């Protein structure tokens, strides 16, 4: 149900 | 962070810093006991 | 939150939410006090009868948002966590007392209009606003009923007297625990529930006009049920022990 966030915070 | 605090804290960018209420705040204060 | 309405944007600048990594969910509810420390409750990292027992590197924090589940691009800040500690004596086994914990962030955040901190309480203030009858507010995007919300809900509920809180439940309640919400006989409803835990309880001072965090989401039974309460962490008490990290560990 959530939308994506940027990849630059799980890293 | 600690006790009074940061400084700055507890008060809103968009209300009390601008002196706007939100639509139910008045409820707490109401509360406690009234303000005279 | 139940019997609550959807928050104005900038009402609760200081809500935090706690997102896992893998898989990517909402966690828990926390508080922003200072540009880089959070504050919530302990059980939302530590709970092992249920196998819960997270780490900085599965969660991350999500500052300044509204909406439940959208990348608030140019709104929200995302941090990453630098280390959390846990209070040395929260119980887990019996009751969940002392349910609090703090976040220190990776790298500080910005405050904007979204994004400010909210005031801890000094003996005065709790002394003066934690008494039977007044109001305080708490916010979350959690569970609707025993769906869920798309936006930040809201709702003020009435602290209850100690021992009308001890009279509804069979846990044990310590003073490191405080109850709200409506009697059965008030006709108003309202309480926090699953996916609220680890936000803020907080009231507005009439003296200085700041807002303070007196309480923590820590337990309910069940959501909204005629005769019991919502039990939140006294986070006046637990003070001295949050200062002590702070200035032990950081500011
Ligand atoms: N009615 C209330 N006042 C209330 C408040 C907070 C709550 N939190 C929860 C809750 C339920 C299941 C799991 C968790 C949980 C457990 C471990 C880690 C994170 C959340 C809850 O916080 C229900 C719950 C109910
Ligand atoms: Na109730």
């Amino acid at each position: 149900d959530f939308e994506e966030i940027p990849e630059e915070y799980l890293q | 962070t600690f006790g009074s605090g940061e400084a700055d804290c507890g008060l809103r960018p968009l209300f009390e810093k601008k002196s706007l209420e939100d639509k139910t705040e008045r409820e707490l204060l109401e509360s406690y006991i009234d303000g005279r | 939150i139940v019997e609550g309405s959807d928050a104005e944007i900038g009402m609760s600048p200081w809500q935090v939410m706690l997102f896992r990594k893998s898989p990517q969910e909402l966690l828990c509810g926390a508080s922003l006090i200072s540009d880089r420390w959070v504050l919530t409750a302990a059980h939302c990292l530590l709970y092992p009868p249920w196998d819960k027992n997270f780490t900085e590197n599965d969660l991350l924090v999500r500052i300044g948002k509204h909406s439940r589940t959208r990348y608030e691009r140019n709104i929200e800040k995302i941090s990453m966590l630098e280390k959390i500690y846990i209070h040395p004596r929260y119980n887990w086994r019996e009751n969940l007392d002392r349910d609090i914990a703090l976040m220190k962030l990776k790298k500080p955040v910005a405050f904007s209009d979204y994004i400010h901190p909210v005031c801890l309480p000094d003996r005065e203030t709790a002394a003066s606003l934690l008494q039977a009858g007044y109001k305080g507010r708490v916010t979350g995007w959690g569970n609707l009923k025993e769906g869920q919300p798309s936006v930040l809900q809201v709702v003020n509920l009435p602290i209850v007297e100690r021992p009308v809180c001890k009279d509804s439940t069979r846990i044990r309640i310590t003073d490191n625990m405080f109850c709200a919400g409506y009697k059965p006989d008030e006709g108003k409803r309202g309480d926090a529930c699953e996916g609220d835990s680890g936000g803020p309880f907080v009231m507005k001072s009439p003296f200085n006009n700041r807002w303070y965090q007196m309480g923590i989401v820590s337990w309910g039974e069940g959501c909204d049920r005629d005769g019991k309460y919502g039990f939140y962490t006294h986070v006046f008490r637990l003070k001295k022990w949050i200062q002590k990290v702070i200035d032990q560990f950081g500011e």
